Parts: structure tokens; C-alpha cells; sequence
């Protein structure tokens, strides 16, 4: 859905800066 | 997951810690 | 190195939009 | 690995698909 | 326009390259 | 409206990456 | 040599904010 | 909430823009 | 607030340039 | 070209508005 | 090269992300 | 200043935080 879309296109971004060299995994929906 | 706990409101950095692996 | 944590940024943003759904895993060594 | 790949030349959307899961 | 299409509902990006030149 | 324009500023940068060397041209409400 | 293109994504999102209703012309060779 | 912080995140790359060699104050509340 | 002021309307470039240094 | 002009030294805004329609 | 205008404007996103309701300050020239 | 001490060097979150208000 868009706002939820765009919110995440943020998250990721937040992810990014937050976990530095450990890395993360992204999966909005399983 | 991730878009429901926060897109619905916002997470902290150290909420958001919890995705890091 | 500031120029590739720059390049990561972008390339974050970049997987969030051809991966959508699928989401994507994101381990900096390699 | 992807930055080594893709840090030092462009990386097309074809070739960033293999990162998704 | 591209926004009637893309901000009311998620355009793949096939949809968004037909606004490609 | 806010909500438009903000969606407006992630389009132009999905608009980037698909198009690639081809460019586009961004027109708002036609 | 992704310097230029990590640039470019930047000048979209300033042509953004710039031009508003207006919006842009965006080509990349010419 | 969500919302607001996100158009929030959308000001500063603006400010950083049109402020340029100024910088800029950002405070939220006040 | 700028947030008030600018999360429902848009603020333009140049009523932004008020909140510079 | 854009990325030539912009991309080497930071355009101003009024060089920026050059290509707005 | 635009380099520490393109790393400023990242600089802006995460002071953004980490100083949250407090808000910052960014002087680019000192 | 900021633009000095974290654009050659990575800044952690720890370091940025010294920049909020
Ligand atoms: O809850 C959120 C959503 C988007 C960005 C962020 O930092 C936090
Ligand atoms: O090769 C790259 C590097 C960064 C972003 C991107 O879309 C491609
Ligand atoms: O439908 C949309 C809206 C904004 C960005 C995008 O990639 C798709
Ligand atoms: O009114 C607004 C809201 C968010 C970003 C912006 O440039 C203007
Ligand atoms: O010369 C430039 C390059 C990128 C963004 C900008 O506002 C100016
Ligand atoms: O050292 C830096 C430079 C730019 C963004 C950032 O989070 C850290
Ligand atoms: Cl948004
Ligand atoms: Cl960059
Ligand atoms: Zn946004
Ligand atoms: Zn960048």
C-alpha cells in the first residue's frame, strides 16, 4: 500500500544506519 | 514484522536494532 | 571509508525497489 | 561482494536482482 | 498524471518505465 | 497537498534508476 | 567510477524541490 | 505520528538545499 | 513550527529560506 | 550536459532552475 | 568532484534519524 | 566541525549524536 511503501523505503534506510557492518535482512511480509 | 510495528508508529534506533542481524 | 558507506546508502534504496515484496538480506563482507 | 561489485561500476537492476530473496 | 497512477496505488517499476524518454 | 508531494519526490527517484541513460521528463499534475 | 551516477541521484531530488509544479527535464548523454 | 516524522525527514533535505553555506537550525518542537 | 506549517501545505523553497542561518 | 555541469562543481539554485519546464 | 556536499546532505538525513525530537544543528562551514 | 571530522572517516551514531541539539 503506498504510505505503508513509502514508510518502508525510510526503514531501510534507518536499517542501513543503524546496523552498519552487521548487515540486516528486509522482508516486510512473510 | 518490520512495517507493522513501525510504520504504524514510530521505532526508536533501538527498536529498530532488533532487525539487525 | 566514507565513499563506500555513501555508495551503500544508495544501493539500500536501490534493492528496496527491484526486490519489492521479496525483500532482501544485506551483509556488508563479501 | 555487492559492494565490491557495485562500488566500483554500475550495477544494472538485472544485476541487483540476485540480492533479493 | 504519474501520480493519479503511482501515489493512489504501488507502480512496478515496468509501470514507471513507461514514463522513461 | 503534502501527501502527493512527498510521493512525488520517491517516484522521481524510481523514475532515476528505471529509466537509467534515457532520462525522463518529470511532469507533475497535466 | 560511480561517482557520477551516485551525483545524479542527488540532482533529481534537487530538480524536485526546485521546479515544482513546473517539473523537469531530465537527461543524462547531450 | 508516522507521518508527520516522515515529512520531517523530507524538511531537512530541503533546508540543506535552499540553506546552503548557512546551515540551519532544525528543532521540531518549537 | 515548521512542521506545522509545512506537513499539510506545501511549503515552497523560498518561504523554507525564513528557517536558514 | 547536467551531470557535466553539476556533477564536477555544485550548481546554484538559479543554475539548477535552468532545467525546469 | 561534489563530494563533501553529497556526504553533508547523508550527514543531515542521519542527524535527523539520531537526534529526533531534540533536532540538531548543522553549520557546513567550520 | 562535522563536515571535517566525519567525511574522509566513518561517523558512528555515537559521534553524531555530539551534533544534536
Ligand atoms: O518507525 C520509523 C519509520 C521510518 C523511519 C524510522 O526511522 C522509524
Ligand atoms: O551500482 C550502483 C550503486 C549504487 C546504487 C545503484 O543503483 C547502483
Ligand atoms: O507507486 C510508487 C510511488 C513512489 C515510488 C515508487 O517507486 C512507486
Ligand atoms: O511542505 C514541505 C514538506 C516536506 C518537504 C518540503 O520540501 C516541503
Ligand atoms: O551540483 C549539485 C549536485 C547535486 C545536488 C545539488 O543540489 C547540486
Ligand atoms: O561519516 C558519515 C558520513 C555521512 C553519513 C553518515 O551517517 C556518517
Ligand atoms: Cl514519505
Ligand atoms: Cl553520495
Ligand atoms: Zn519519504
Ligand atoms: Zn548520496
Amino acid at each position: 500500500f503506498v504510505n505503508q511503501y513509502l514508510c518502508g523505503s525510510h526503514l531501510v534506510e534507518a536499517l542501513y544506519l543503524v546496523c552498519g557492518e552487521r548487515g540486516f535482512f528486509y522482508t516486510p511480509k512473510t | 514484522g518490520i512495517v507493522e510495528q513501525c510504520c504504524t508508529s514510530i521505532c526508536s534506533l533501538y527498536q529498530l536494532e532488533n532487525y539487525c542481524n
